[PDB]
């Protein structure tokens, strides 16, 4: 769940206060929230590694449902625009 | 019988500006309509469908200038790289690559172009300002319902688009736009151009100093160009103004009563008892629901044109910058050379190159020579005559070559053409075969 | 109605400085200075364009010309035999003048009023509900303007598309020589010619 | 084994038709909507900026 | 790719070997000063 517009530490702060209107919650531990441009992420780990976008969240930043280390999850990562190659080029 | 051909040319550089995508607005229906209030939001509901149609254009748009901006800019399958030597024949490309030393990557000319526009919107996350400013100073601050979203490619990453469109067409041509990149040398390139404009490649090689001297000196020229002109991003500044208006109209039309006691929803609920605060707030709901679709159609309609101009951008990047076109005007006044694209705030602008004649002479000419009773005419230019001697030339560069068998092709007698003049047409073969023997 | 900014002799002026630059330059005057060329020679480069060799010109030269002046001719006899032809024009003028008469014809409307004269309102009723009925009304012209409004706003960018086809147009059929199939009429193109019309 | 080849031409001169522009309206709205009336350009004021 | 004899037929002269920045020397086949030596002997 993206909330737009708003800091990942109101929303945490409302969730422990009791007082936003959905009643529904996303469970949240470390690692499981990320501060987006577009608003606060709950519920897609970060990766470090780059891959095509699939699920657009906006300002770069894309997720996917990827499984990781040994096992699947959402994941949002920054947008990879396609592979390097570097021209050879010489006089 | 004249005919004026160039014997000089300039390089010329000019400025193309195109909108591609408009910022992605959102507008909270309960929020604008009934905001904080459940009687006002259960009135609403009483119109069915309304909001979700409103949704889903808004968020139709949003998408729409997402695919522009992608359409536009990610046309090229892999991200390319310059050499790090930075040498192309002579060519001073440091004005239009990336400058490695400042933040986000960008050109001289993009971080001058991301300077001269002002964003209104900016969109990012904003809840965090809240108070202890002047004011609140919006366009709605939020606190109306209306956002801006993000854009999904960021401006450094519209940049490293730019630069490896740069990369592609500097070091592989218009190859790379066809299938894979393969390696020019510059000169070879631009010599290819030059025959793409019926100029042949020793006018290049003979004069590549110059060439390169008038591409740098037009180059820096456009630098200058946009750095004094306050007002040369015009379109670009249009569009922002355009959305930013739109909002504040949105925006005012809150405080409006349209036939109500007060514009204040809670001034109508405080002082009425529920059968006429009923009537107030419908006619509250009747204006803010003309407000939104007035907003919508206007989004909508200004949507189209922003497609329109990503479409025909998108094409001039397919046809200036990965290839080499033909159409007169397409890609800058002049026959079209190259073109280099740069980013802009919510567009792209694009550098034409072009080959423009120069300091032209009038010589006389003729459709064909007769030489031992026959019409010789030019397989590729014209004939002129310096008033003494006739000679074959280009047509757009004046090149005088002695008139030959080896350059001409004969078709029918010297009587059916009109123009035809008396000239000595000579014959390599014959003169060193007569010289052969005898 | 607001005048156009350039006036008809303006857009004439423009056309015949196409066509002087187009006859005695052809293609040259579109992309540096205008550079004079023998018309029939304009012609032969035009048909090496089209893959036809520059002896067909020369060679029947007089049968290219007198098929020339028969399909002007043509053009002339086409254009005032035959209303229709320019009816994208004319629509064009027909629909505007159909969206100010309905305009006008909405002031008659009552959308639900006694009456459609406010002088009666006023005059008849006292201000309380006079000022309801007033302001059906004005709800009634405003839903008009509106749509109204939204209509031109339609047309607008229609007319906008197709002005940036014209130019489009003028700069590669005009200025210039295509070798876009159909684009600049059918068979292979050798050149055109701009007309100045009203609206377009 | 078969080529089909002109052994003649005919130059054709065809003639398109594109409207440029339409006619430029300009709308008093205080006017249309409340001509000379007091009363109801003081109720059209309570509509804002439309 | 399709290799072929660099020769007069191929190429077109103008200007000397001074002007053009990276030219290289390598020899290029006349059609008819070769025909021509097999006329004389
Ligand atoms: C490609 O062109 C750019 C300019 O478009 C060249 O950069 C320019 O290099 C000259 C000489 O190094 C600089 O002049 C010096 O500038 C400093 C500025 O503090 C000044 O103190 C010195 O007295 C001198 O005037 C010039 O400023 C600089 N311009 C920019 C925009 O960087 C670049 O060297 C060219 N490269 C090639 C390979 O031709
Ligand atoms: C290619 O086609 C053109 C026509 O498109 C041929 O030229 C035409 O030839 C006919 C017969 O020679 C001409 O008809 C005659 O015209 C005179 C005019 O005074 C009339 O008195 C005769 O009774 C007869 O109708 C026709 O005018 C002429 N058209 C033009 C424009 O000159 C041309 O000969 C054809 N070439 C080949 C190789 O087939
Ligand atoms: C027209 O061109 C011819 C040949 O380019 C000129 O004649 C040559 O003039 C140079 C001196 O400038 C002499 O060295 C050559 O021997 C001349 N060649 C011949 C064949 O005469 C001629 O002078 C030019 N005329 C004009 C009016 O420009
Ligand atoms: C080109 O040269 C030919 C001769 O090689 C000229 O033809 C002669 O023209 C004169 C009149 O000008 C006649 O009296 C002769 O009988 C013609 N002889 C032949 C063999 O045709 C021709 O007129 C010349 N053209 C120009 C433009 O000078
Ligand atoms: C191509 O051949 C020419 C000779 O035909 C070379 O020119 C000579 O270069 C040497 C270099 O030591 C000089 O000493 C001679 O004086 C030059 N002669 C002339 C007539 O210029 C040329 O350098 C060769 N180029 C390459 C790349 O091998
Ligand atoms: C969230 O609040 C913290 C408070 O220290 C601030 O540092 C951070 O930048 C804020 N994030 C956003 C996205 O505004
Ligand atoms: C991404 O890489 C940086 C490198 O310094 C690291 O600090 C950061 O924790 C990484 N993020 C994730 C989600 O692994
Ligand atoms: C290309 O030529 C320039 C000439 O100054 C030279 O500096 C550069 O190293 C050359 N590059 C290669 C790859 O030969
Ligand atoms: C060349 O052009 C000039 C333009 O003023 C004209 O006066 C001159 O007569 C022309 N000369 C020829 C030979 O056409
Ligand atoms: C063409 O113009 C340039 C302008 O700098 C000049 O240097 C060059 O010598 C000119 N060439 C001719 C042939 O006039």
């Amino acid at each position: 769940v993206l909330y737009q517009g708003v800091n990942c530490t109101e929303v945490s702060v409302a969730i422990h206060a009791d007082q936003l209107t959905p009643t529904w919650r996303v469970y949240s531990t470390g690692s499981n929230v990320f501060q987006t441009r577009a608003g606060c992420l709950i519920g897609a780990e970060y990766v470090n590694n780059s891959y095509e976008c699939d699920i657009p969240i906006g300002a770069g930043i894309c997720a996917s449902y990827q499984t990781q280390t040994k096992s699947q999850s959402i994941i949002a990562y920054t947008m990879s625009l396609g592979a390097e190659n570097s021209v050879a080029y010489s006089n | 019988n004249s005919i004026a051909i160039p014997t000089n040319f300039t390089i010329s550089v000019t400025t193309e500006i195109l909108p591609v995508s408009m910022t992605k607005t959102s507008v909270d229906c309960t929020m604008y309509i009934c905001g904080d209030s459940t009687e006002c939001s259960n009135l609403l509901l009483q119109y069915g469908s309304f909001c979700t149609q409103l949704k889903r254009a808004l968020t139709g748009i949003a998408v729409e200038q997402d695919k522009n901006t992608q359409e536009v800019f990610a046309q090229v399958k892999q991200i390319y790289k310059t050499p790090p030597i930075k040498y192309f024949g002579g060519f001073n490309f440091s004005q239009i690559l990336p400058d490695p030393s400042k933040p986000s990557k960008r050109s001289p000319i993009e971080d001058l172009l991301f300077n001269k526009v002002t964003l209104a919107d900016a969109g990012f996350i904003k809840q965090y300002g809240d108070c202890l400013g002047d004011i609140a100073a919006r366009c709605a601050q939020k606190f109306n319902g209306l956002t801006v979203l993000p854009p999904l490619l960021t401006d450094e990453m519209i940049a490293q688009y730019t630069s490896a469109l740069l990369a592609g067409t500097i070091t592989s041509g218009w190859t790379f736009g066809a299938g894979p990149a393969l390696q020019i040398p510059f000169p070879m390139q631009m010599a290819y151009r030059f025959n793409g404009i019926g100029v042949t490649q020793n006018v290049l090689y003979e004069n590549q100093k110059l060439i390169a001297n008038q591409f740098n000196s037009a180059i820096g020229k456009i630098q200058d160009s946009l750095f004094s002109t306050p007002s040369a991003l015009g379109k670009l500044q249009d569009v922002v103004n355009h959305n930013a208006q739109a909002l504040n109209t949105l925006v005012k039309q809150l405080s409006s009563k349209f036939g109500a006691i007060s514009s204040v929803l809670n001034d109508i609920l405080s002082r009425l008892d529920p059968p006429e605060a009923e009537v107030q707030i419908d006619r509250l709901i009747t204006g803010r629901l003309q407000s939104l679709q007035t907003y919508v159609t206007q989004q909508l309609i200004r949507a189209a044109e922003i497609r329109a101009s990503a479409n025909l951008a998108a094409t001039k990047m397919s046809e200036c910058v990965l290839g080499q076109s033909k159409r007169v005007d397409f890609c800058g006044k002049g026959y079209h050379l190259m073109s280099f694209p740069q980013s802009a705030p919510h567009g792209v602008v694009f550098l034409h190159v072009t080959y423009v004649p120069a300091q032209e002479k009038n010589f006389t000419t003729a459709p064909a020579i007769c030489h031992d009773g026959k019409a010789h005419f030019p397989r590729e230019g014209v004939f002129v005559s310096n008033g003494t001697h006739w000679f074959l030339t280009q047509r757009n560069f004046y090149e005088p070559q002695i008139i030959t068998t080896d350059n001409t092709f004969v078709s029918g007698n010297c009587d059916v053409v009109i123009g035809i003049v008396n000239n000595t047409v000579y014959d390599p073969l014959q003169l060193e075969l007569d010289s052969f023997k005898e």
